[PDB]
DNA sequence: GGCCCCCCCGGC
């Protein structure tokens, strides 16, 4: 009873660039570097879950074959990456000489670049110009404001696009038809509306149905996992009478157990990035969601005061 | 940046600018042609427009692109330029420039700039950006008055909205630290003033002049503090007390009787010093504090330099009491 | 501990040691036990409010898992503790990646209110987890969602705590009733159900104040008068006549009756209001600005109640308050 | 008193205190009639720590019934420094203590010095850890594995420990290079204490952490000669030998994958 | 003794001292002989007898000798930062108790526990206070919690449903005359009949006010050295309280409605001195229990005299806040 | 190797 099983996440990681779904030009290109060598620096932008680690390292895997070892230095946020990290054992590597295919270089890879220090970014800088004959640099990072501009200017550009739904159910279909797990048309179409374009999410949902109930529909799959809760904030907000934003918030949000303060934020998210209502009104619903957010933070986190908030915000919008 | 400045006149300082499309026209027609992979010369601004100014980005970009596509025409020009366009982050100037602006704030320009762009521009630069507004929202010829709205109602909106920002700001920073609000704070300080005065600037963008105010009354407040303190023993009054009542009968006493008297009202002066244990400094300091109609730099500047020496020959001639002991 | 269980709290000495002990989260309980009976444990992230059970669960989950000597083979980080960039970096991802010493096993890490962990460290376990998910497994309880940075998320399998549900807290009450040998009135049950909010910390505690409140527990039954001495709360009736008065009676009355009623008991306005929200929640109001006012008005007093002030001038914004919010009825 | 343990000089006690402060915070003392027993482990939870001393190193023991005494190792190694190297140490405890009573006295003079450190309360137990048939065993001078280990720990963070015929091999891998030391069984008669000794019944290959090793190795002042013993599926054991007790060191190998 | 305050002269002593605070006051005895005492959070209005109701069941559970080794209190003048409370508080928690003595075990309950007593905890933050959390519980068998607070909303929902939550009562003439008259009597003032009970109506739930009122009028009347017996005129003058006859003149310049003659009333009633809040409570009283207004401007009136009341309670200039109050209410 | 001290972010 001690003996885990590996997680579909890790098991079914892709180990070949031709494995990942999703972004295709972008993993065409790196196919085609790894192919014909010389990998230039690059950094990899985008939001968790689509595949910007797995992609780095399967071109690692593939452009040093047997030299991945000895040809490979992994810094991530786990591990210290101080000025003096930069400066002597990055330096240390760059210096050092490996024979390689004519083709190969050696790689860096600083995965979660974006919590840097401004300190080692700008240390790198002639650490990456000068020994650039025989290491590359491939930053993965979420946000790519945190990096500093000359390290930008230094590396190309990847921004990871959102996974679309059909990439994402033809992932389903192929790891689903490797483990013989019996699903539902339903069933798939609620993970993926859960998962909102997240991989991992999806699979962690695929593995917990089946591993709980065997089958997969949606009843299954949405006893276990719940609808986002910012859809329904949107819906609160965007109720054409006061009584249904209420009815929605006492039974979807206030008796499902969600705190005032989660409920307040994404209350502000869902209005910051409202399209179709006037700029005017979102902004004077701002105003009072940062009202309500104050009284919140004091320590009233009553229902009397959501309650309040979501009147007012009806009287604006009449 | 200010670490640069104690290099402000030691050496020649060289500026180089942003490379035009024109100079490098040929070197990348060069580049292309050597690589076997054709380039569109009618699209090669765009890519400095997308580079900005940045000739190692461009031919970065240049390289990847080249790797699976062997054309860069019109047709795709558009893709490539999205997917590599810089960001970074505007000056505070810029900040208030753009978010001065009333295009942005309109029905198609609100769609093109939306309001996660406007508080990603505010948050660029979060400790100037709110100064800035509050600095230069008077100075504009707004574009978005409301039907038979009147600039100076918008400017009482937008000044309630700053007010209402700052107490924002003084909760944030507060022991509770509540950094969770800063978001609110970039739209009660800068987006929602900048929203009812958005249109053109009426003149120069001017810097925040609240920060040397602020020293000026810190420095001003450190020097009521150590007179108060230098004649607590004599009155009986707070330094605002000192400072609203007192000041302007000490006046009547040290600087009054040099005008009538001319150098025969030194004694007298140097009496009063010595019943309130005040100094030289603090006869500058106090003279220094009067505002309005009171001014005492013109009257002080006339006052024949023979009286001035004969009065600080007096008070370097004798001993004075000290108030306070190793201050 | 000292002495025995018994100088125990309730809400400590009743704390559930296996699975089967926690009520109201069937569902979960279902899930974990399956997950366990197999060997697919993936990282677990419980997400729900004050009093759910949620540490009571992981508790039971590591001592179905290991055991006894559980304590000594998983490693429990809180909010007590201090959680740094340099703790993850070293004393966590040590554990993660050393075999166990007492007994073989997996490596079990509980990072209990991670809410209150800062971004770096957060940052940090990501490649802590995602590189040693072999061997160990993570389990984070939080009670906001907020705190918790998207990356950290997306690397958990969310289950939610929902408030106890009523069978739940009547069937812990009766358990309760027969280990300390106590009779409950079902009214008493009932006003104990409406006032706990689905925490059950409210009803233990409640429930030993109002057994220590009788005069000989052994042939005494607990009713509702004594739960709202105990907790003092208003009563139903109270709030009823206070409505009423409010409602249709004039200004002096009105004022008159509020006064006795929080003089008779010594009852507390923020509690008579509440009540009085509960009560007009239910109303079938004939017009929505009418609820917008009080709404905002009820809102606006309790704020200025949080922050102290003058109870009689409270209450008679309270009184006014309705009156004109029901004005606009006609 | 109901508890009262007397030592010949307060430096025995202090060393040994010192020999695994630096590794472990609480610690636990179980005093019986054969002797004082402690466990402790470090917060990371893969170093532990089993001191045992015998009535042998006491000058005057005397322990009625079973004394439980938490302490923090920190705040005990102050009151120690507090104390002098050349006065008598007593250990002294009541029934139930809420405290634990050190009392230095001096014997040329007249002085007495009596501090109290507030017990802790720490409900664990001791599980007897300790594997009945290890798969090899081996046994060398403190003083070579001391150097051995700080050699090895300057170039990586890791130690490889590999146990075959009639050999034992520490590896080191890091940046800048790897280093390998090889060590071969021999007995000499002229220096026993110089001897080492090997006898295994299955090979070994166990990875170990640089800071554990060096945090073990800071009690080679305490014995001339140390066990080392090493079993697949089971915690590395480090044995020091003391006067009349032992001091031990079990560590979790990392896993392997 | 006779030379300390009345308010700490009359300080209870032990849980049989305590007035109208019954309710938590016989479970908190009941715990002597059940000794299950739970983690207390003592919350209500200033002046209701919390810390002497903490400090007379610490007493009456060790007594005087085992009081210093059992009990840990920390309040607003010491630093409760989260490093504090993470170090210091959980190595006090994590603590055995001491061992009593025979004479202790003998004439004492002894409970097998400590008390930390958290005074002022509104005034925490909320990330030190999250660090109790797990504190409380995993030491709860050795150590007990009591949290006093004047603001039940200062505290975060954890630690509030942890707790056990009593809440302490107003003391008003009803409940609190009692301990008043005995205090009276103890020093001999001598009173008019009902003088005790405007006392504690001025005072409105706090007796410490009421205590140190009594105590200056006694003062006075000893200086006066006349044998007469304390009015309630005099009494009313030491509270600070308005004469009926100024009311009435503002209630008359308010119905005048003139701004410029409201104004110069209060620009000359303002160097009196008077507070504004108690201006404002007896307005309040005025308007609310006259029965020739209607009910709009009640209504009206009501709002008004809140808001003025919250204005005032963030600590505001009070010739502002008034004359814009009366201005309103002479335009309702 | 360990304190002690100074500068700098802090939302998504
Ligand atoms: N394009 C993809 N195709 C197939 N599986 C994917 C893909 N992207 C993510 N996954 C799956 O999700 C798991 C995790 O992917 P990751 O590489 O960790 O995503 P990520 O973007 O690097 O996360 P962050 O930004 O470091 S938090 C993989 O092992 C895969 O099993
Ligand atoms: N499902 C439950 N069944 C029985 N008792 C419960 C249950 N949930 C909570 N309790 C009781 O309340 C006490 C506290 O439960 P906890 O496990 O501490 O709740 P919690 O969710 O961990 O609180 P937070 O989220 O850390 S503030 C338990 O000892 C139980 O006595
Ligand atoms: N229930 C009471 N019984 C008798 N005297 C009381 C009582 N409450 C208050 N007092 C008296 O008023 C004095 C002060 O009481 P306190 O204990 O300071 O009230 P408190 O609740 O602690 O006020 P806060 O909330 O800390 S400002 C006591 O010394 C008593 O003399
Ligand atoms: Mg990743
Ligand atoms: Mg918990
Ligand atoms: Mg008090």
């Amino acid at each position: 009873t001690l003996s885990l099983q590996l997680p579909w996440v890790e098991k079914y990681r892709p180990q070949v660039l031709s494995d990942i779904v999703g972004n295709k030009e972008t993993i065409d290109r790196l196919q085609q570097i790894a192919k014909d060598g010389n990998m230039p620096h690059m950094i990899i932008s985008g939001m968790p879950g689509i595949g910007k680690t797995t992609s780095v390292h399967c071109l690692a895997h593939e452009l040093l074959g047997r030299s991945y070892a000895d040809g490979v230095l992994e810094l991530n946020a786990s591990d210290d990456r101080g000025i003096d990290v930069v400066r002597n054992q990055i330096k240390h590597f760059a210096q050092k000489k490996l024979h390689l295919p004519p083709g190969k270089h050696k790689i860096v890879i600083l995965d979660e670049a974006d919590s840097m220090t401004a300190g080692a970014q700008q240390a790198l800088r002639r650490t990456m110009e000068l020994y650039s004959n025989s290491t590359r640099f491939a930053f993965a990072c979420n946000q790519s404001n945190k990096i500093i501009e000359p390290l930008q200017s230094r590396c190309a550009i990847l921004r990871y696009s959102k996974l679309s739904d059909e990439d994402v159910l033809k992932r389903l279909l192929q790891i689903i038809k490797l483990e013989d797990v019996k699903y539902t048309n339903d069933g798939l179409e609620a993970i993926i509306f859960t998962a909102e374009g997240d991989m991992r999410q999806a699979i962690n949902n695929l593995q917990s149905t089946v591993a709980g109930h065997g089958l997969v529909n949606a009843d299954n799959v949405f006893k276990i996992v719940d609808s986002p809760h910012p859809l329904i904030v949107k819906k609160m907000l965007l109720a054409s009478n006061l009584e249904d934003s209420i009815q929605i918030l006492r039974t979807d949000l206030w008796k499902k157990g969600y705190s005032s303060i989660d409920i307040v934020t994404t209350s502000f998210r869902v209005t910051k990035n409202l399209a179709q209502v006037k700029e005017s009104v979102r902004l004077e619903m701002i105003k009072e969601i940062g009202l309500t957010h104050m009284r919140i933070l004091e320590g009233v986190g009553t229902y009397l005061q959501l309650a309040s908030m979501l009147a007012k915000i009806h009287k604006l919008n009449n | 940046l200010p670490k640069m400045r104690p290099f402000d006149r030691v050496c020649l300082d060289i500026q180089f600018r942003r490379p035009d499309a024109n100079s490098i026209k040929s070197r990348l027609m060069t580049i292309a042609i050597r690589e076997k992979f054709k380039l569109d010369p009618n699209v090669i601004d765009r890519l400095i427009q997308t580079t900005r100014g940045d000739i190692r980005q461009v031919i970065n970009l240049l390289s990847t692109i080249s790797t699976t596509t062997k054309t860069i025409n019109h047709e795709n020009i558009n893709e490539i330029s999205k997917a590599w366009e810089k960001n970074i982050a505007l000056k505070p100037f810029d900040i208030a420039h753009k978010m001065l602006d009333g295009q942005i704030y309109s029905d198609i320009g609100s769609r093109n700039f939306t309001l996660n762009d406007k508080i990603a521009l505010y948050f660029d630069d979060f400790d100037f950006t709110p100064l800035m507004i509050q600095e230069n929202y008077l100075s504009t010829r707004p574009s978005v008055l409301k039907p038979g709205q009147s600039h100076l109602e918008a400017v009482a909106e937008a000044a309630n909205c700053i007010s209402l920002g700052d107490i924002v700001e003084k909760k944030i920073r507060s022991s509770e630290q509540l950094w969770s609000l800063l978001p609110l704070h970039a739209v009660l300080s800068s987006v929602y003033p900048a929203s009812k005065v958005a249109g053109h600037m009426a003149g120069r963008i001017n810097f925040t002049a609240w920060l040397g105010q602020n020293s000026k009354s810190a420095k001003y407040y450190r020097l009521l503090q150590e007179i108060h303190y230098h004649t607590r023993l004599g009155t009986s009054t707070d330094k605002i007390g000192l400072r609203l009542d007192y000041l302007p009968t000490f006046r009547k006493r040290l600087l009054d009787p040099f005008l009538k008297q001319g150098a025969d009202a030194i004694s007298s002066v140097i009496e009063v010093m010595d019943d309130y244990y005040l100094t030289k400094e603090d006869w500058d300091s106090i003279m220094e504090f009067f505002v309005g109609p009171d001014v005492t730099t013109a009257i002080i500047k006339k006052i024949p330099a023979t009286v001035k020496s004969g009065f600080t020959r007096k008070y370097n001639s004798m001993t004075h009491p000290v108030a306070i002991y190793r201050t | 501990e000292k002495r025995s269980k018994e100088n125990l709290p309730w809400v400590e000495k009743y704390r559930p040691e296996t699975l089967d002990e926690v009520y109201g989260q069937n569902e979960v309980i279902t899930t974990v036990r399956k997950f366990v009976d197999e060997g697919k444990l993936p990282h677990l992230l419980f997400y729900g409010p004050p009093g759910t059970g949620k540490t009571s669960t992981i508790v039971a989950l590591a001592r179905e898992i290991y055991g006894k000597n559980y304590s000594n083979m998983v490693l429990e980080l809180n909010a007590s503790d201090d959680r740094g960039i340099d703790v993850v970096r070293n004393q966590i991802k040590d554990f993660a990646s050393t075999r166990q010493i007492f007994s073989k096993g997996f490596k079990l890490i509980i990072l209990d209110e991670a809410d209150a962990m800062t971004n770096a460290a957060q940052n940090a376990l990501r490649r802590v987890i995602e590189r040693y998910t072999k061997n160990t497994r993570f389990c984070v309880l939080a009670n906001y969602a907020h705190k918790l940075t998207p990356a950290l998320l997306s690397r958990c399998t969310r289950f939610r705590f929902q408030p106890l549900p009523q069978e739940a807290i009547e069937r812990r009450i009766a358990n309760v009733l027969v280990h300390e040998k106590l009779k409950l009135s079902p009214n008493a049950e009932k006003a104990l159900i409406e006032l706990s909010n689905g925490d059950m910390r409210r009803v233990l505690n409640v429930l030993q104040s109002c057994k220590a409140t009788l005069d000989n527990p052994d042939e005494d039954e607990i009713s509702d008068d004594v739960i709202y001495e105990c907790c003092g709360a208003p009563r139903p009736s109270d709030l009823k006549a206070v409505l009423k008065s409010i409602l249709e009676d004039d200004w002096g009355t009105a004022h008159y009756t509020l006064n006795k009623v929080r003089s008779a008991k010594g009852l507390a306005l923020i509690d008579l209001i509440e009540g009085i929200v509960k009560i007009l929640e239910d109303y079938e109001l004939q017009n929505e600005e009418t609820r917008v006012h009080l709404l905002t008005k009820l809102a606006d007093i309790e704020y200025s109640i949080s922050k102290g002030g003058n109870d009689q001038i409270q209450g008679s914004a309270v009184i006014g308050a309705i009156k004109a919010s029901f004005e606009n009825e006609t | 008193s109901m508890l009262e343990a007397k030592f010949e000089e307060a430096s025995l006690f202090k060393r040994i205190i010192d020999g695994f402060k630096d590794c472990v915070q609480l610690v636990n003392f179980q005093c019986k009639e054969d002797g004082i027993i402690a466990q402790a482990v470090d917060d990371s939870r893969v170093l532990l720590v089993s001191l045992e001393i015998g009535v042998e190193a006491f000058q005057e023991y005397r322990c009625d019934h079973p004394v439980t005494l938490g302490m923090d190792l920190t705040s005990l190694s102050k009151i120690l420094r507090c104390g002098n190297n050349t006065d008598t140490l007593t250990l002294i405890a009541d029934n139930t203590p809420d405290s634990i009573i050190l009392l230095f006295e001096d014997t040329k003079k007249d002085r007495i010095a009596e501090y109290s450190l507030k017990l802790m309360d720490i409900d664990a137990d001791f599980l007897k850890i300790e594997e009945l048939q290890y798969d090899s065993t081996l046994s060398l001078p403190s003083s070579e594995f001391s150097k051995i280990v700080r050699d090895l720990s300057q170039l990586s963070d890791s130690i490889n420990i590999m146990i075959t015929k009639e050999t034992i091999k520490f590896v080191a891998d890091g940046d800048i290079g790897s280093g390998s030391v090889i060590i071969k069984p021999f007995v000499d008669m002229e220096h026993p204490e110089t001897s080492i000794k090997l006898e295994m019944d299955q090979p070994v290959d166990l990875t170990f952490g640089a800071k554990y090793l060096l945090d073990i190795i800071k009690g080679s002042s305490l014995s001339d000669r140390v066990g080392i013993r090493l079993s697949s599926e089971a915690p590395a054991l480090f044995q020091f030998d003391l006067k009349s007790g032992f001091l031990q060191f079990f560590l979790a190998p990392k896993f392997n994958d | 003794l006779a030379q300390q305050p009345w308010v700490e002269k009359y300080r209870p002593k032990n849980l049989d001292e305590v007035t109208a605070q019954d309710h938590a006051v016989t479970v908190l005895k009941k715990t002597l002989k059940s000794a299950n005492l739970p983690h207390m959070l003592f919350y209500g209005p200033p002046g209701t007898g919390k810390t002497s109701t903490i400090l007379a069941l610490t007493k009456e559970l060790y007594g005087p000798d085992l009081m210093k080794s059992r009990i840990l209190e920390l309040n607003a003048s010491d630093e409760r930062g989260i490093s504090i409370v993470r170090e210091k508080v959980k190595n006090f928690a994590r603590l055995t108790v001491s061992k009593p003595s025979k004479h202790d075990l003998e004439n004492y309950p002894c409970p097998p526990y400590k008390i930390i007593i958290l005074d002022e905890a509104d005034s925490m933050t909320a990330d030190a206070q999250s660090a109790l959390r797990r504190t409380m519980e995993t030491y709860s068998g050795v150590t007990r919690f009591c949290l006093i607070c004047n603001y039940v909303t200062r505290i975060i929902d954890p630690l509030a449903s942890r707790c056990s939550k009593f809440r302490f009562k107003a003391l008003d003439a009803s409940n609190a005359i009692d301990r008043l008259r005995f205090i009276s009597e103890q020093e001999n003032v001598k009173c008019d009949d009902g003088v005790l009970e405007r006392i504690l109506d001025i005072s409105a739930g706090d007796l410490r006010r009421g205590i140190t009122l009594l105590q200056s009028a006694s003062k006075g009347a000893q200086y006066l050295g006349d044998g007469k017996n304390i009015t309630s005129t005099q009494v009313e003058e030491l509270a600070g309280v308005v004469p009926h006859d100024i009311l009435i003149e503002i209630v008359e310049k308010v119905k005048s409605g003139d701004f410029d003659e409201i104004k110069k009333y209060v620009n000359t009633f303002m160097k009196s001195g008077w507070s504004a809040a108690s201006v404002v409570n007896q307005l309040h009283e005025y308007y609310i229990t006259n029965d020739n207004f209607d009910t709009n401007f009640k209504n009206q009136i009501s709002w008004l005299l809140f808001t003025t009341d919250s204005r005032l309670n963030n600590g505001t200039n009070e010739h502002i806040q008034l004359l814009n109050l009366l201005v309103k209410i002479s335009q309702l």
